[PDB]
């Protein structure tokens, strides 16, 4: 569910850098969303198997 | 184990198989003739 | 049978009323003559009054005590909740309800 | 027929001292039952007084054992291969050759 | 007749033949580490990198 809500974050800092170019750190914003929701997903991914097995 | 019928040997025999049973002898004899004279291992 | 004989870690027991004492004790068979001998002077003593508290030791001893009851209690007890008891192994004799 | 429940509680057996059968085996040679529908144990002893039926369930001696399962191996088990102190000395010594 | 009391109990049985160990397979290099084992390595190179 975390990582519902990083990747939702991602997209208002994409968005968000469409109407205020000077700022150059609105877009790195957005990569570390992605990325750190894609982590948040792989402990899912473990979470669920490992839990689903005992 | 059948007898005839009416036969007097009915009942003895009746207690025969039932005693071996108890003793073990029943369980011995199939130990003997399945597993010892064997060749699997 | 043969492996919990060789073992010593899960102790066995039987009820000390019953057929199933008289089995082991009257046994020619060495597998069984040898648990006899053990279970006789074992203590604490693993000879059990009633079939309840049987099933209830080898529930309170965490995979230490093995029960030898008949094949029908077992199967009951086993499909009876907490479901934490299984049949192992084979009959060791061959009875019958008539 | 009329169902009616052994007053004794016992399967059967004789006292042997007073040779007086107690229990369903008792309500029979004694003129007290007609028909014993019960887990009545096929013996020699018993076949001397009454005539059983051929078995309607054969059984026999079997053995439990507390039901076991999954051993949830710890989040950190792969450290099990190597002791505490190693893994601790380990580090020590990593620091101190650094 | 009068048959005795039954010298020996049995039942009807399934017989089969003796699993005779059992023929590899071309992908049987991965079988120590269990399938998830294997996509959560993929997706952790993939995150890692
Ligand atoms: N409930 S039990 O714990 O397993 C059990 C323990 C001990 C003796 C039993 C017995 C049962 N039973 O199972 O039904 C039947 C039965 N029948 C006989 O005729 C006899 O002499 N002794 C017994």
């Amino acid at each position: 569910i975390l990582s519902v809500i990083l990747l939702f974050m991602g997209g208002l800092c994409i968005a968000a850098s469409e109407f205020y170019k000077t700022r150059h750190n609105i877009i790195l914003s957005a990569g570390i969303f992605f990325v750190s929701a894609g982590l948040s997903n792989i402990i899912g991914i473990i979470v669920y198997i490992s839990a689903n097995a005992g | 184990v059948a007898t005839p019928k009416g036969s007097s040997l009915r009942t003895p025999v009746n207690l025969a198989v039932l005693k071996l049973s108890e003793a073990g002898v029943l369980d011995k004899l199939k130990n003997k003739w399945w597993y010892d004279k064997g060749e699997c291992g | 049978a043969e492996d919990l004989a060789k073992q010593t870690e899960i102790a066995y027991g039987t009820l000390d009323s019953g057929s199933t004492k008289e089995f082991f004790r009257r046994s020619k068979i060495a597998v069984y003559e040898k648990m006899w001998t053990y279970m006789r002077s074992a203590e604490p003593s693993v000879f059990t009054r009633t079939t309840a508290e049987g099933v209830a030791r080898v529930r309170k001893s965490k995979g230490k005590f093995a029960f030898l009851l008949e094949s029908t209690m077992n199967e009951y007890i086993e499909q009876r909740k907490p479901c934490d008891t299984m049949k192992v192994g084979g009959n060791l004799d061959s009875k019958g309800y008539g | 027929y009329k169902i009616a429940i052994v007053p004794d509680g016992k399967y059967g057996a004789r006292d042997a001292d007073t040779k007086i059968w107690n229990g369903m085996v008792g309500e029979l040679v004694y003129g007290k039952a007609e028909i014993a529908i019960a887990p009545l144990t096929i013996t020699l002893v018993r076949e001397e007084v009454i005539d059983f039926s051929k078995p309607f369930m054969s059984l026999g001696i079997s053995i439990m054992i507390k039901k076991p399962q999954k051993s949830k191996p710890g989040v950190f088990s792969f450290l099990d291969p190597l002791a505490y102190e190693i893994w601790m000395c380990i580090v020590f010594a990593y620091i101190g050759v650094s």
